[PDB]
This record gives structure tokens, C-alpha cells and sequence, in this order.
């Protein structure tokens, strides 16, 4: 439904990490990277690729 | 853009359903939307059009079916609370609502079935449901004079029944 | 249930629905039984006096590649076959009046080529058939309803004794279900079989030798509706009142009674539905 | 109180079909709330009939209008003015002052019609005394009726006839003051106004509930439907639906409790109409203050206003 | 009176209108109770309504979440029935309380109040039991026929006004008499009649 | 009867700030309850009078 | 059953699921009490009158 819906304040973020690290970049998670480098909001509403 | 016809409209990711009509309110250049007292969307500005249009929901209200009685007849008349009678798909327009299936008459009788707003419909005899303004009772004026008095010359004892549920 | 009124929402024949008559009677050179699209639940009513009508074929495309169902009627037993059958354009059931023995035998049972595999096979309870070719009005009326839901196939039928007029009768009788099938398969179209009444007067070939006689059947679709059903003491359904056939009908459904006392009742609140859909977006053509 | 109707389905699930199917699992909740309001709607119409329609026939006042020195012109209907309402009635009306699936059904009895019932009872009382409540009205001259009413409260007849000029002036003067008093402040019509405000606030509160998230991603039902998956909607919509039913349930429950108070008030009104407007009530303080000579009923928006004539002893 | 009683007996048998109020109470209670039983069948947010079916069908960790919805919904349904019931009880109590007043005011003693008991003046009342109700037969007196008569407030016989005592003056024209308001009897004026 | 007023915030969410924010999502339920209760408390004064 | 205890023991992403149930339950208790009081108040009012 992304094509149909419309939005404001679009933000694009790119970073590269190991596959073990893939799990960490998600809402409400605890990881070394996630809790010390980059942490997504609890109410975050965006796709993670 | 379609105006004054009910339509499904998606304006800048906002979805609702109502007749769209041009509105006089002065949107200060800065504001895109609009809202009412109860915080419901009332007006929007088309991005391309850049005009302000009022939004109101198309119709509402239950349809009430008036029946004389199954034993008496198999035909009924329907009253719609909301319809102005141009909106709905023998039509009589009343304050209570839009009524179909009944031919109203000037003469007034007691209200057998109440359609609301002072109009009542009852079966009459060849046979069709009729809606009319109710008359409360026969209008009779008692004579009043400085020297006139009325005293009963006979009396009748009558028994009347009152029913109440105690428990 | 006994002596109670129950409102059930499931596929049913809408009261007073459009009925499409299909004719296979020669009366001249008239014979038709073409393919018909089948929606969710297709109602079939058959009126047959000489049992010319005998079978139903159901399939997605009848390609012998997608599973299809065939019901063939035999005097000994109703035959239900599930199988990837390869049907011809023009299937039928053949019967001949032999002078040496006055009986009606099958002439060409080439309805199908073969069966690659069979998901399911079945034989219906035993019953018997008249097998008479004599001309006349349809002395009996037979109705079957076919619907498929949740991977099951359901057939409900009842038989009407009074021939009366050619068209379906005004009197209303409920129908019990003969069978249900475990086999679950998709269905997009259907067809009905005929008994060719082949005789000595006919040319004597599969393309031009045939004189069938009278046949008649009507096919009607089913849509979801709310139906109020009255159940008597014994438990058969004596009469049914439709929820949305007219203003009076809706009132009965709401009060759950066949007879509605004089008064005003409110049902089925109406909201106008939008004629067209409009999407308005910004003129920007930039690709982000 | 003004009839209020809420289609349960419209408010809770909205226009969208998905909201309806989810609501269907709940079963009777949607219907009972809709049904409960209808009972209150019908009951409100019933209250007016009981309170106002206590007369079989509509009486009419005599053209000559000789009432032994009592000026009833203000309470009685004026032909020139529209809606056949008395000056006192007009003042009262002036003082007092579908959005989203909520529809206000109009009253069965119109304001003009109610004004007429009140006029009829009032017309009957002046001409026929208390006799009209019991059977067909029998005309008695007002002085005699007044004299007879005095006898009920324990003052002899001679007092009324001898003091008729004085008694009449006080009655005319008393009527002037009530009219003057009503125009000056809204305090007199406070009880009627309170009913309207309480009902209005409940309705308004209900509308505000729709905005509340109730733990959903977003308040608007369409936004959730538009921006979420079909499987994803089992969870988000459900919180919204549960909350909305509770909001509806609170409103319906509150309305019934409010309705009962009004129902109780209507019964009191029926007794007052029966006991005071027709007949004389010996009960102390039921009608007015002091010994109660008579009562007149004037229609008000969604209410009955009673003018009571009472006898109070001035000097000792 | 004897004839009047006959009509009421005849009236009750012919139509259910007289007993409509009592009938209404029973239907509502029956309906409310019936709805509550019907609610058990509805599943608020679960695979199935039957608790046993849910238990067999789904796992123990998972089952708790599903059962909670059924419990929550049923509990709300029960609460609605109770809340609705209390309000209904209130209506009956008020109605029940009125009957007690009527019984005391009307059956036990004559009541002066107009329309508390019946229509017109109320001589007496009788109480009859009904299923879950009390039915009152009210005997009331209503004047039927009246004749217009000329009247005067007081009679000035010897320069001193004479006012009727417990009566209202009426006259044919030829002669003047004093009579009671409710029924008409004529008595020649005397010292006893007026003061 | 004894007039009782209950603060919806204090009884439900409690002292905790997190409970206050979650309560806010529900709407005017906390407020509506207070209105009903005071009105009952106000009514009790009127009765004695 | 204690807000202080749930708040300390669990972190905000997952605290809210537990805190929500308590809030919903308590709200129900309050409404029942408030509804009960009104019925009781109505009875008292009739008695008062
Ligand atoms: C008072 O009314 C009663 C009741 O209507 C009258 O009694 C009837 O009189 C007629 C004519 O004499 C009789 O045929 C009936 O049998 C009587 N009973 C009824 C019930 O009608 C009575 O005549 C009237 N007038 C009086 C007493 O002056
Ligand atoms: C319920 O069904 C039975 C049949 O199963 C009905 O009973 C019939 O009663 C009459 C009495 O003479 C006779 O026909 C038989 O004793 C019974 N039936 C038959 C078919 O012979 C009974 O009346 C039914 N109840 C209904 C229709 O309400
Ligand atoms: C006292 C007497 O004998 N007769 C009076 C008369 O004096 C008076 O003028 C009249 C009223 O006009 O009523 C009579
Ligand atoms: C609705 O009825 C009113 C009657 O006063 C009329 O003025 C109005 O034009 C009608 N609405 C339409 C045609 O949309
Ligand atoms: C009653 O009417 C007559 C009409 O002739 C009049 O003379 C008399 O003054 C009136 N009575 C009053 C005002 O008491
Ligand atoms: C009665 O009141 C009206 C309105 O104030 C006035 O016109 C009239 O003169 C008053 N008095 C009499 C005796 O008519
Ligand atoms: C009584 O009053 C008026 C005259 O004042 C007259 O029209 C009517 O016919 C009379 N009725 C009776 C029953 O005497
Ligand atoms: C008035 O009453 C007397 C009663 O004795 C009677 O003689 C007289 O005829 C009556 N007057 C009439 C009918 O005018």
C-alpha cells in the first residue's frame, strides 16, 4: 500500500552492517549497535530494507 | 473535480466521503485543511485547484416502515428521516422526513400511527395509507355568561380499569 | 428447531429472482444445452417427464487438466465421479427403441475420453427410474441446488409431485440435502445432459439421427441474503419471508414475526452511496 | 428531552465494510444500544401526551371576555401573533436557546399543538372551573368559581364578592410581576435549560471520543484501512472498535439514567396538571406557597411552566 | 354499577389492550434474558465460541490470549444485562411504589385528588390481583346531563345581602332556588339555606 | 448519601507519569467520570435543602 | 498489580502492553462504580423527594 498512501517528512538513511547485525535495526530492540550507535523510535513507522 | 455530487475523494492522502461544494470561508494562505467544532474535516483545498471547498456527509437516518396491520393489508409506506425528497432514489415532504407510499389529505383525524412532527398516518377507505395533520379534539366552545350556570340533572357511575405492574 | 423463527444469512435464491429458461425440445429443429457460467451457488430446476434430462457437468474449463466433477444419472444408482475427464463439445446420453425388444439401452456413452487421476469417486444411495419414452406433460418436478463453500460440495433436493403448469409452481416447499462431498475443487462453468430419443425414423447417425422430444429446465444464481425461516412443530420449513424484498419484508425480519402489528418500525438505515471516485494529487512530475 | 438516535453501526465501524464485519462478532451489543435509545425516544413522546393531553376536547374562550375583573389577556393566546402563543409563553420561548451518525428525531407533538393543549386547559378552567376534568365542562361564572375556591381553603364567600375589586387588582398586578421577572433573568427557566445542557454535553462528548486513539495507530478509521495490510487490521481496528463500543455504552447508560429523572419529573407534572390545573389541591405546598386557589399551565420549550394562585394572609 | 362491572369483564376477554402494560414487562425481561443466552454463542475475537473447541484446537501458551477475549466479551455482556436490569427494576419500583399509594389512597379510603383514581369524582376502588401486577377497578361518579340556568351571586332580600350556604343560586325566572353544584335539586330559600 | 469524588487520574494511572500518557489516549473517560460524581455530590446537598 | 513494580521491572517498549491491560481493567471498575452510584443516587432522590 505504499504507492497508494501519501506522506510528509520522508527521511532516507543508509548504513552497512553485518548480517548478525540485521536484526538490531528494528523497532524496540536491544543490541550493542542499536543501543550505542543507531536506535529507531518505538513508534517508528517506516520500512527497513 | 466533481462538485455537488456525492463522491469518494482522496485528497493528499486524506480519505472521506461527502458531497463537495464550493465554500466561502477565507482560508488564510497558510492552512491546507479545515475542521469543525468537533474536530472533523470540513473543508479542503485541492492542490491543483487551490480553492476551498466545503464538505458535508451525503445522507443518514433509518427508514421506518409504517404498516396498517398484517391482517388488514400487505402494503406499507416508508418514511426516511434525512431525505429532502430530491436526494432519495406519492412522495410527501414533511419536517419529520421524506414519506413515500402515502397520499396526504387536508381533513384531519386522530393519530392512529405517529409519523412524527405532527403528522400521523392511518388506514382509510379504495384503500391506501394516508398522512395528515392531527386534530387534537373536536373544537367546541362552552357558553360563558355573567348569569349562566350549568348543573347536571343526572349522574352515571362508571368503572374504569387501571393496570400497574408491582413486581 | 421446533415452533420458532430463525434468521439465517447464507446463500439462497432471492425471492422472485430472474429465472432463465433453457429449452432442448425439437418443437422445429430446436435443441439447445450450451455451457453456462456458474457463480457462487447455482440453482437448477428440472422438469422431466420422460427423463430426457439426466446429467450435470461442472468444471473450471473442462480441459481434462483442472479437476472437474460429473454427475451421471443411472436407474440403478446416481453416479458421482471426480476425475480429469476429457469431454467432447457435444456430450449426451443415448437411448434407442429397438423393435425386437421394447427397451431403452445406451447407444454411445462417449461422454469422456479417460481419467488421468481421480481425487474422489462415489455412488449415491440406490433409487429407481421410470425409463418411459411416452409423450406427455411433465408429471413431476425436480429441484436441486448446488453450492460450493469451504472446500466442500453440497447438494440439496426435493421432489414436487403435482405436474400442474409447465412453469414452476407458486406453492412453497423446503428441501432437505441428499449429500455433501469431501472433494474440494474450483468451479467456473457448468453443463446439463440430455437423453436423445433415437428411433427408426431418424437418419441413423450421431450428427443428424435424433428426435428427442420435450425438455425444460431453468438455471438461477444465488446471492447472500438474510432469510427468516418459520419452523413448525414437526420441524419442516413451512414458509420463508425474505429480509430485503420490499419494505414490508424488512419489518417482519426486524420484529421476527410473520404478522406485524399496526405501528411504525425502523429498519435498514440508509446512507447514500457515492457514484464516482476522484483522486486529486499535486501536479509535480518529478521522480524523487 | 430531545430525542437522540445513534445508529450503532455508523458510529462504531464507520462507513467501511471491514468495520461492520468485525462489529458483527459482537452480536447483540450493536442492536441493543440502538434499541435502547429508541425506547427512550418513544418514551419522551409519551411523556408529553400524559402531561398535556388531559383534555378530550379543545375548549375555546368566549368573544365577550367578561371575567369579573380578572385580566387573563397575557396568559391567553393572541390571534394576531403567530403560533397562537400567550405573551407569557412567548417570553419563555425567547429566553431559552446528522453531524456524524447522530440524528435528532422531531417531537410527535409540535410547539404550536402543545400551545393549543395548554390554551384549551386554560380556557376550560376559566369558563368551567374544575368540572371539566371530571366530565363535560359546565359553565360557572368566574366570581362564583373564585368564591367556591375560597370556600375550599376556609375563607367564606362573602370575603370574595365584597373584596372582588381588590382581589382582581392583585391578580392583575401579580401577573405583571411574573412577566417582568421572567424578562429580567434566566434564573426562573434554569431547570429547563439544565436538561438541554446535560444532553448536549453528552452528545458532544461522544463525538470527541472518535478522535481518541484508544491505542490504535491513528484515530481515523480510513487512515488505518488505507495504510495497513488486511491481516494487520485485525489488531489495530479491534482496539478502536472496543473503545468506541464502551463510549457508546457509557452514553446509552447515562441517557437512561437521565431519562428516568425526566420521566419522574413528567409524572410529577402529570400529577400537578391533574391536581392543580384541574381541581384544587388541599395538600400544603404541592401547588405554590400558601393555600392554593387555582393553577394555570403555560407551555415552555421542552417543559411545563405553572402559574399558581395562592392565598396568603397578610395581616394579624 | 352492576351493569358497569359486566362491561369490564366483557372488555378484558375481547382485547389484550387492558393487560398490555403487564405483558410488556414480561416480554422485556424474557427478551433481555434471552439475549444474554444468545451472547454465549457469539465469539468476540477468537477462532470459536466454544471453550472446549478452543482448548483442543490451540496450544496452552497461545490459548490464554484467545480465551481472554471470550471472557472479556462475556463479562461485558453480563454487565450490560445487570446494568440494564437495575434500571428496569427502578422503573418497576417507582411503578410499584405508586400502586401502594393508590391502594392506600383509593381502596382503603376515598381520595379527593382529581384523577389520582379514575376519571371524575372517585367514590371507591376495588383491588384485583394479576400476574406480576395489581389491577384496580375504580368506581367514579361523572355528571351526565345539564341544563343552563340563570344565576346570581347573592340575593338582597331586605337591604341585607343573603349568600347561599353550601349551594349555588339557580332560577327558572319565575322563582329563585338554591342547589348543590354536582346534582340539581331545588329548595325554596330559607334562613337555613343562606346567611 | 455521603458525597464521594474520585479522581480518575489518581486511582487509575497512579503517581507514575507513564500511566498518565497512556490514560490520555483513552479520551475524556477520566473527565466524564468526575462530572458524573460531582453532580451526584452536588445533588445530595440539594436534597437536604 | 502495582504500577511501580511493573514500571521498574519492564522497559517502555514492552511496559505498555502490560500497563494497558491494568488501565483498561481499572477503567471498568470505575465505570461500574460510577454507574452504580447514579442508580443509587436516583433511588435516594426519589426517597428524598
Ligand atoms: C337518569 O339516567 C338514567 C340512566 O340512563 C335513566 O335511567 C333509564 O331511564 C330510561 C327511561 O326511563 C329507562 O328505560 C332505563 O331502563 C333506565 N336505565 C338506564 C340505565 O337507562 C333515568 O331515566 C335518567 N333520569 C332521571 C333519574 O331523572
Ligand atoms: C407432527 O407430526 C406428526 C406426524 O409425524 C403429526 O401427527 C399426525 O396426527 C394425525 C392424527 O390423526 C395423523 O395423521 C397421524 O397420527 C400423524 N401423522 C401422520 C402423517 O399420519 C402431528 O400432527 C404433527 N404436528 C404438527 C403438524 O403440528
Ligand atoms: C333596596 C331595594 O328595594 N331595591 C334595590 C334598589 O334600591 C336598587 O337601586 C337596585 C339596583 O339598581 O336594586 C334593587
Ligand atoms: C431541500 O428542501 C428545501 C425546502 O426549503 C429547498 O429549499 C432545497 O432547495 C432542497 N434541497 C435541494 C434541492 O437540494
Ligand atoms: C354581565 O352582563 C350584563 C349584560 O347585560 C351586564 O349588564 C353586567 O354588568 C355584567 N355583569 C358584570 C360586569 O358583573
Ligand atoms: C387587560 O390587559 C390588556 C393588555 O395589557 C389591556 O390592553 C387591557 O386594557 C387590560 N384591561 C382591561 C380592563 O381590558
Ligand atoms: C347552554 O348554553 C348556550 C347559551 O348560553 C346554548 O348554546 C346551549 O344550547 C345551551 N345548552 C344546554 C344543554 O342547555
Ligand atoms: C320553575 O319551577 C317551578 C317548580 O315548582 C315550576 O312550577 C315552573 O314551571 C318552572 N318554570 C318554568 C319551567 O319556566
Amino acid at each position: 500500500k505504499l504507492n497508494d498512501l501519501c506522506f510528509t517528512n520522508v527521511y532516507a538513511d543508509s548504513f552497512v552492517i553485518r548480517g548478525d547485525e540485521v536484526r538490531q535495526i528494528a523497532p524496540g530492540q536491544t543490541g550493542k549497535i542499536a543501543d550505542y550507535n543507531y536506535k529507531l523510535p518505538d513508534d517508528f513507522t517506516g520500512c527497513v530494507i | 473535480l466533481v462538485k455537488n455530487k456525492c463522491v469518494n475523494f482522496n485528497f493528499n492522502g486524506l480519505t472521506g466521503t461527502g458531497v463537495l461544494t464550493e465554500s466561502n470561508k477565507k482560508f488564510l494562505p497558510f492552512q491546507q485543511f479545515g475542521r469543525d467544532i468537533a474536530d472533523t474535516t470540513d473543508a479542503v483545498r485541492d492542490p491543483q485547484t487551490l480553492e476551498i471547498l466545503d464538505i458535508t456527509p451525503c445522507s443518514f437516518g433509518g427508514v421506518s416502515v409504517i404498516t396498517p396491520g398484517t391482517n388488514t393489508s400487505n402494503q406499507v409506506a416508508v418514511l426516511y428521516q434525512g431525505v429532502n425528497c430530491t436526494e432519495v432514489p406519492n412522495v410527501f415532504q414533511t419536517r419529520a422526513g421524506c414519506l413515500i407510499g402515502a397520499e396526504h389529505v387536508n381533513n384531519s383525524y386522530e393519530c392512529d400511527i405517529p409519523i412524527g412532527a405532527g403528522i400521523c398516518a392511518s388506514y382509510q377507505t379504495s384503500q391506501s395509507i394516508i398522512a395528515y395533520t392531527m386534530s387534537l379534539g373536536a373544537e367546541n366552545s362552552v357558553a360563558y355568561s355573567n348569569n349562566s350556570i350549568a348543573i347536571p340533572t343526572n349522574f352515571t357511575i362508571s368503572v374504569t380499569t387501571e393496570i400497574l405492574p408491582v413486581s | 428447531r421446533s415452533s420458532v423463527l430463525h434468521s439465517t444469512q447464507d446463500l439462497f435464491l432471492p425471492f422472485f429472482s430472474n429465472v432463465t429458461w433453457f429449452h432442448a425440445i425439437h418443437v422445429t429443429k430446436r435443441f439447445d444445452n450450451p455451457v453456462l457460467p456458474f457463480n457462487d451457488g447455482v440453482y437448477f430446476a428440472s422438469t422431466e417427464k420422460s427423463n430426457i434430462i439426466r446429467g450435470w457437468i461442472f468444471g473450471t474449463t473442462l480441459d481434462s487438466k483442472t479437476q472437474s466433477l460429473l454427475i451421471v444419472n443411472n436407474a440403478t444408482n446416481v453416479v458421482i465421479k471426480v476425475c480429469e475427464f476429457q469431454f467432447c463439445n457435444d456430450p449426451f446420453l443415448g437411448v434407442y427403441y429397438h423393435k425386437n425388444n421394447k427397451s431403452w439401452m445406451e447407444s454411445e456413452f462417449r461422454v469422456y475420453s479417460s481419467a488421468n487421476n481421480c481425487t474422489f469417486e462415489y455412488v449415491s444411495q440406490p433409487f429407481l427410474m421410470d425409463l418411459e419414452g411416452k409423450q406427455g406433460n411433465f408429471k413431476n418436478l425436480r429441484e436441486f441446488v448446488f453450492k460450493n463453500i469451504d472446500g466442500y460440495f453440497k447438494i440439496y433436493s426435493k421432489h414436487t409431485p403435482i405436474n400442474l403448469v409447465r412453469d414452476l409452481p407458486q406453492g412453497f416447499s423446503a428441501l432437505e440435502p441428499l449429500v455433501d462431498l469431501p472433494i474440494g475443487i474450483n468451479i467456473t462453468r457448468f453443463q446439463t445432459l440430455l437423453a436423445l430419443h433415437r428411433s427408426y425414423l431418424t437418419p441413423g447417425d450421431s450428427s443428424s439421427g435424433w428426435t428427442a422430444g420435450a425438455a425444460a429446465y431453468y438455471v438461477g444464481y444465488l446471492q447472500p441474503r438474510t432469510f427468516l425461516l418459520k419452523y413448525n412443530e414437526n420441524g419442516t420449513i413451512t414458509d420463508a419471508v425474505d429480509c430485503a424484498l420490499d419494505p414490508l419484508s424488512e419489518t417482519k425480519c426486524t420484529l421476527k414475526s410473520f404478522t406485524v402489528e399496526k405501528g411504525i418500525y425502523q429498519t435498514s438505515n440508509f446512507r447514500v452511496q457515492p457514484t464516482e471516485s476522484i483522486v486529486r494529487f499535486p501536479n509535480i512530475t518529478n521522480l524523487c | 428531552m430531545t430525542k437522540t438516535s445513534v445508529d450503532c453501526t455508523m458510529y462504531i465501524c464507520g462507513d467501511s465494510t471491514e468495520c461492520s464485519n468485525l462489529l458483527l462478532q459482537y452480536g447483540s451489543f450493536c442492536t441493543q444500544l440502538n434499541r435502547a435509545l429508541t425506547g427512550i425516544a418513544v418514551e419522551q413522546d409519551k411523556n408529553t401526551q400524559e402531561v398535556f393531553a388531559q383534555v378530550k376536547q379543545i375548549y375555546k374562550t368566549p368573544p365577550i371576555k367578561d371575567f369579573g375583573g380578572f385580566n387573563f389577556s397575557q396568559i391567553l393566546p393572541d390571534p394576531s401573533k403567530p403560533s397562537k402563543r400567550s405573551f407569557i409563553e412567548d417570553l419563555l420561548f425567547n429566553k431559552v436557546t446528522k453531524f456524524n451518525g447522530l440524528t435528532v428525531l422531531p417531537p410527535l407533538l409540535t410547539d404550536e399543538m402543545i400551545a393549543q393543549y395548554t390554551s384549551a386547559l386554560l380556557a376550560g378552567t376559566i369558563t368551567s372551573g374544575w368540572t371539566f376534568g371530571a366530565g363535560a365542562a359546565l359553565q360557572i361564572p368566574f366570581a362564583m368559581q373564585m368564591a367556591y375556591r375560597f370556600n375550599g381553603i376556609g375563607v367564606t364567600q362573602n370575603v370574595l364578592y365584597e373584596n372582588q375589586k381588590l382581589i382582581a387588582n392583585q391578580f392583575n398586578s401579580a401577573i405583571g410581576k411574573i412577566q417582568d421577572s421572567l424578562s429580567s433573568t434566566a434564573s426562573a427557566l434554569g431547570k429547563l435549560q439544565d436538561v438541554v445542557n446535560q444532553n448536549a454535553q453528552a452528545l458532544n462528548t461522544l463525538v470527541k471520543q472518535l478522535s481518541s486513539n484508544f491505542g490504535a495507530i491513528s484515530s481515523v478509521l480510513n487512515d488505518i484501512l488505507s495504510r495497513l495490510d488486511p491481516p494487520e487490521a485485525e489488531v489495530q481496528i479491534d482496539r478502536l472498535i472496543t473503545g468506541r463500543l464502551q463510549s457508546l455504552q457509557t452514553y446509552v447508560t447515562q441517557q437512561l439514567i437521565r431519562a428516568a429523572e425526566i420521566r419522574a419529573s413528567a409524572n410529577l407534572a402529570a400529577t400537578k396538571m391533574s391536581e392543580c390545573v384541574l381541581g384544587q389541591s388541599k395538600r400544603v405546598d404541592f401547588c405554590g406557597k400558601g393555600y392554593h386557589l387555582m393553577s394555570f399551565p403555560q407551555s415552555a420549550p421542552h417543559g411545563v411552566v405553572f402559574l399558581h394562585v395562592t392565598y396568603v394572609p397578610a395581616q394579624e | 354499577f352492576n351493569s358497569a362491572i359486566g362491561k369490564i369483564q366483557d372488555s378484558l376477554s375481547s382485547t389484550a389492550s387492558a393487560l398490555g402494560k403487564l405483558q410488556d414487562v414480561v416480554n422485556q425481561n424474557a427478551q433481555a434474558l434471552n439475549t444474554l443466552v444468545k451472547q454465549l454463542s457469539s465469539n468476540f475475537g477468537a477462532i470459536s465460541s466454544v471453550l472446549n473447541d478452543i482448548l483442543s484446537r490451540l496450544d496452552p501458551p497461545e490459548a490464554e490470549v484467545q480465551i481472554d477475549r471470550l471472557i472479556t466479551g462475556r463479562l461485558q455482556s453480563l454487565q450490560t444485562y445487570v446494568t440494564q436490569q437495575l434500571i428496569r427494576a427502578a422503573e418497576i419500583r417507582a411503578s410499584a411504589n405508586l400502586a401502594a399509594t393508590k391502594m392506600s389512597e383509593c381502596v382503603l379510603g376515598q381520595s379527593k385528588r382529581v384523577d389520582f383514581c379514575g376519571k371524575g369524582y372517585h367514590l371507591m376502588s376495588f383491588p384485583q390481583s394479576a400476574p406480576h401486577g395489581v389491577v384496580f377497578l375504580h368506581v367514579t361518579y361523572v355528571p351526565a346531563q345539564e341544563k343552563n340556568f340563570t344565576t346570581a351571586p347573592a340575593i338582597c332580600h331586605d337591604g341585607k345581602a343573603h349568600f347561599p350556604r353550601e349551594g349555588v343560586f339557580v332560577s327558572n325566572g319565575t322563582h329563585w332556588f338554591v342547589t348543590q353544584r354536582n346534582f340539581y335539586e331545588p329548595q325554596i330559600i330559607t334562613t337555613d339555606n343562606t346567611f
